[PDB]
RNA sequence: AUUGUACACGGCCGAAU
DNA sequence: ATTCGGCCGTGTACAAT
């Protein structure tokens, strides 16, 4: 008594009003949805002189094309066309002269000549940071800063072998930890590693010492990255099609992140609504509340108090409260959960609001008969709880980009919840292609819960009461 | 302006400018490759703002491609277009050739 | 049975007769889908093998005599706004069977109107070698995707409807939990382990007092009501021991062939011997083996097949889940230690067949199990407490393209 | 950390005995 | 102690049959 349904790839919007179900196909012909204002993007170097030379050729290379990696599968690996017509951006990555600052051998010494990797990790981010404020308060003001680590400084921060005795476990994580020191810094930074802009160079593994890591090929590589590139740059690739009569919805997910004591429990949230035109917002921000425990949910008040906040920054840009408000949570609601959202939906006069949990560890799955798994946007309604599968076999790209077969997304939303689930469905995933960090859209989990979780791991570092930009360029 | 240059014909037998005008855009690539194209079609995007200007226009418009990595010249109509989007144009590499046959 | 499917669902039949004497490939497709019908692949005659270009059709049936503007130079036919991949439009007449194909990648100005197939030049012959293969289109670096238009396929799901008996015993007990009443159990007779204690209340799906259970149940407070006011109720804790009964009455149940790991929720096949291969003979419509415990050829470890059984309440009817899992042992019965490089490159090589398989495997061990052996006493006298049914294929409405795929 | 999935391992939380 | 539910965190393998 299960009724199933195959929801149709939802359309994306690029350029001009162009419409397509592939990012990388639809930049590749209309271009980004939000266009630049010139073209040329001034990209800002930080890393040793090998690295900031080997990036800026690679950001040359860009220009002049890229081979696709599997001619096989065109779709799934296709090639990065350059700057001819087809230029997926509409706009030149160039390093201007004296926005490259070199990390000189002597400071990496200094980072790898450190004995524990807390104090490294710690000395690392101080020595980047004021490399970083350089840059920004120079005459060459760039608009995104991409940090070209050298392979001995990836392997004492990340591998951190050069090992001391480990103590706890809870090792600092020099990512987060300098997304989360920079977060004052007026530009955004994109962190790369060698092997991505160079197919030469091999950085092992942490634990597995005798293995490299394996990477995508090169063309794909320049997807992801020059689109993470273009979104940090300031503008928005592309946006969910809009139908014509929609309620104006406003998407809240809602996560939580241990505490750098590995005991407590924080709630990190974000937000996607779009903005009056063609445009997409998505914030992030951490619930500004004092209610610190272990529970992976939220207290009555606690969610009152976020339910208000996120309205407050949605009638910021529209100047009138959503006609929907559709959460999204990682943990199952609970009834001092749905009676504080509700109270907060009372008092600003919110229609109606869906209160879904997204699930990922639930066991129920389907299987079609065959070698590949069943199609991407397979629903199965199990008495109200919907069985969502986001990944799966794609047509467009002719095979199922996976290993195992895929786990589904099991949605159960709550009992005050207004859209049924089939409605739900169609909207969480529609929400899976709009990350921004990849270009390929067979996405598991929707962009609000997967926002939330990606400010989750920089907010850990950022003491409480800080206040902090809620860009989520600043947290891709 | 919207056009880049002024076709006038002239009849190839006596010579004589029969007097009417043809508006013509020309693109030009270098060694680049057209949205979707095989060995015998492709496709071509046009600016919204360039349809605005071309339906004011009292004269013909066609609309003139170039590559310079194989000297090759497309050329099409610009109020000819695919049924389906305005933007769209689907070149066929063996009728579209802007040459003295066409 | 539609009223167009003699002459529209047969249409396409007679069509393909065209196609298949010419030597083209034939794709079954949608019959009534946006875009194809059908699928024309270029064959080399010789080898037989494909050239990677592809071309789509589709065929709409019509009555018998002419149409609207039909004198003997060419006839009108329309073209409807419901039908990426231009594709040839094939007619078919009936009055004297002449099909009438035309492009949708040709652009005669504007297409939206009304398709007027000539009499002369659109006649569908096997002059289609070089003819329509000058439309047909690559699968290269444009990148024509293959969109799903199919009479959608079926898929198994995972769970098992659960037929609990009409009657289920509840009584006190002067024990808290189970724990602090197995002690009591083990000292008597006729052990049974098929049964939950809770706030002081036993519950089980047999009759306490016929069994060895009598020193924990109050023997006199023994009484039968039907499990529709214990299980299919809103109380939180009848849902908690419901799911811990339904276990142990799957736990003593399969036993021939089971065993369950206390540490985890793990149940795996029990190895016959000590430290040798095994087998499992299981229902498909078709009589297949696996090596259910099976010692490694390349040394001696046993890979025992594993599932997680969990139980839920859906429709106020309660299902059985299967996850296949593996538990890996050195002879069988003492568990592997370190078995992460085992069990993770185990998992990393099976794809959607043999999870697929495992799960019919799961599937017949329990839908069997239900079922009695024809004599008495042959397994036990009483009949298995729990009988399994398979749910109805789900039915998908899009079927993935495995065919055009490689393999 | 271009990108994510699957897997493995570990920690912890909610309800009642 | 159990039985049921769940969640977040760090690594390897792989680029998809
Ligand atoms: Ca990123």
């Amino acid at each position: 008594t299960f009724k199933a349904h195959v929801f149709d790839e939802p359309m994306l919007e690029f350029g001009d009003g162009g419409q397509h179900c592939d990012p990388r196909q639809g930049l590749r012909e209309h271009g980004p949805l939000q266009p630049r204002s010139g073209d040329v993007i001034r990209v800002g170097v930080i890393g040793t002189d090998d690295t900031v030379a080997g990036f800026t050729e690679f950001l040359a290379e860009t220009g002049r094309g890229i081979e696709s990696g599997n001619k096989q599968l065109i779709n799934l690996n296709p090639d990065f066309p350059g700057l001819g017509n087809q230029n997926p951006f509409r706009c030149k990555f160039e390093v201007p002269d004296g926005a490259t600052v070199t990390i000189s051998r002597r400071q990496v010494n200094d980072i790898t000549g450190i004995g524990r990797h807390d104090e490294a990790v710690r000395h690392a981010v101080e020595l980047i940071s004021s490399q970083l404020s350089a840059l920004v308060e120079g005459s060459a003001k760039p608009d995104v800063i991409v940090l070209a680590l050298p392979i001995p400084l990836i392997e004492k921060l990340v591998n951190a072998k050069s090992d001391d005795d480990v103590d706890g476990g809870d090792m600092l994580n020099f990512r987060d930890l300098l997304k989360a020191k920079t977060l004052h810094l007026p530009v955004p930074t994109q962190i790369v590693w060698p092997d991505t802009w160079d197919d030469a160079a091999k950085i092992p593994r942490k634990i597995k010492r005798d293995s490299n890591r394996q990477t995508q090929v090169k063309a794909t590589r320049a997807w992801n990255l020059l689109n993470a590139l273009f979104y940090k740059a300031g503008k928005v690739p592309w946006r969910l099609l809009p139908d014509q009569a929609e309620y104006r919805t406003s998407f809240l997910g809602i996560g939580f992140y241990r505490d750098l004591d590995g005991q407590q429990l924080w709630t990190s949230t974000a937000q996607m609504f779009d903005e009056r035109g063609r445009g997409l917002i998505l914030r992030g921000a951490r619930a500004q509340t004092e209610t610190r425990g272990r529970h992976p949910y939220l207290t009555a008040k606690d969610a009152e108090d976020l339910v208000v906040q996120s309205i407050a920054a949605y009638k910021a840009h529209h100047r009138h409260v959503p006609a929907r408000l559709v959460v999204l949570k990682t943990s199952r609601f609970r009834s001092e959960e749905a009676e504080g959202i509700d109270a907060a939906l009372g008092k600003s006069g919110i229609e109606m609001s869906d209160l879904v949990w997204v699930q990922e560890s639930s066991p129920i799955a389907i299987f079609r008969d065959g070698n590949y798994p069943v199609l991407r946007g397979t629903f199965v309604d199990l008495d109200g709880k919907g069985l969502l599968y986001t990944r799966g076999s794609v047509p467009f790209y002719g095979t199922f980009p996976g290993l195992r077969v895929p786990r589904p997304l099991l949605l159960v939303p709550h009992e005050n919840s207004d859209s049924t689930i089939l409605t739900l469905a169609k909207d969480v995933l529609a929400l899976t292609k709009v990350n921004w960090n990849t270009t390929q859209f067979d996405q598991k989990l929707p962009a609000p819960i997967k926002a939330a979780r990606e400010v989750g791991r920089i907010l850990k570092h950022v003491e409480f009461g800080t206040a902090v930009s809620s860009d989520f360029r600043r947290y891709t | 302006a919207g056009t880049d240059g002024i076709i006038e014909l002239r009849d190839p037998k006596s010579g004589a400018p029969l007097g009417k005008l043809l508006g013509v855009q020309v693109k030009s690539t270098e060694s680049g490759q057209y949205v979707r194209e095989n060995d015998n079609s492709f496709e071509y995007l046009l600016k919204p703002d360039d349809l605005k200007y071309w339906r004011t226009s009292n004269i013909p418009v066609i609309i003139v491609l170039w590559r310079k990595s194989d000297e090759t010249a497309y050329w099409k109509d610009v109020s000819d277009c695919v049924r389906g989007e305005e933007r769209r144009l689907k070149f066929d590499k063996g009728t579209d050739v802007f040459d003295p046959r066409s | 049975i539609t009223d167009s499917q003699v002459l529209g669902e047969l249409g396409e039949t007679a069509i393909k007769k065209i196609v298949l004497e010419t030597g083209f490939l034939y794709e079954q497709r949608g019959r009534l889908e946006a875009g194809t019908d059908g699928i024309i692949e270029l064959r080399d005659p010789k080898s037989g093998a494909p050239l990677g270009k592809l071309l789509g059709v589709q065929v709409k049936s019509t009555e018998s005599g002419q149409y609207v503007r039909e004198n003997d130079n060419s006839f009108e036919y329309l073209l409807k706004p419901d039908d990426n991949i231009p594709v040839i439009i094939v007619l078919w007449r009936k009055s004297d069977e002449t099909a009438y194909w035309k492009d949708v990648s040709d652009c005669v100005r504007g297409e939206e109107r009304r398709l007027k197939f000539d009499k002369g030049t659109d006649v569908f012959d096997p002059r289609s070698a070089d003819r329509i293969g000058a439309l047909t289109i690559d699968r290269r670096t444009p990148g024509v995707f293959l969109p799903p238009l199919n009479k959608g396929e079926d898929a198994i799901i995972n769970l098992l409807r659960i037929r609990l008996p009409d009657e289920i015993f509840i009584s006190t007990s002067p024990f808290g939990s189970g724990r602090d009443a197995v002690p009591e159990l083990v000292k008597h007779g006729n052990v049974r382990f098929d049964w939950v204690i809770r706030k002081r209340r036993f519950v089980s799906f047999f009759d306490p007092r016929e069994y060895g259970t009598r020193a924990i149940v109050d023997l006199d407070q023994v009484e039968a009501v039907d499990t529709k006011l214990i299980a299919f109720n809103d109380e939180q804790d009848d849902l908690n021991d419901t799911m811990d009964l339904l276990r142990r009455t799957v736990e003593r149940q399969t036993a021939t062939q089971l065993s369950f790991l206390r540490k985890d929720r793990l149940f795996h096949f029990k190895a016959v011997g000590v430290g040798k291969s095994r087998s499992y003979r299981y229902m498909s419509a078709k009589v297949v083996s696996a090596y259910s415990s099976k010692k490694k050829d390349g040394w001696g470890y046993v890979r025992h097949h594993a599932a997680r059984l969990r139980f839920e309440r859906l429709a106020d009817e309660w299902f059985l889940v299967i996850d296949p899992d593996f538990h890996f042992t050195t002879d069988g019965f003492q568990p592997h230690r370190y078995p992460e490089a085992l069990l993770a490159g185990k998992k990393r090589l099976e794809r959607n067949a043999a999870v697929r398989g495992q799960v019919t495997m799961w599937q017949h061990l329990l839908v069997e199990s239900g079922k009695h052996e024809v004599g008495l006493f042959d397994a036990d006298k009483p009949a298995p407490l729990l009988q399994f049914e398979r749910l109805p294929v789900i039915q998908l409405s899009q079927a993935v393209p495995e065919s055009s795929w490689n393999r």
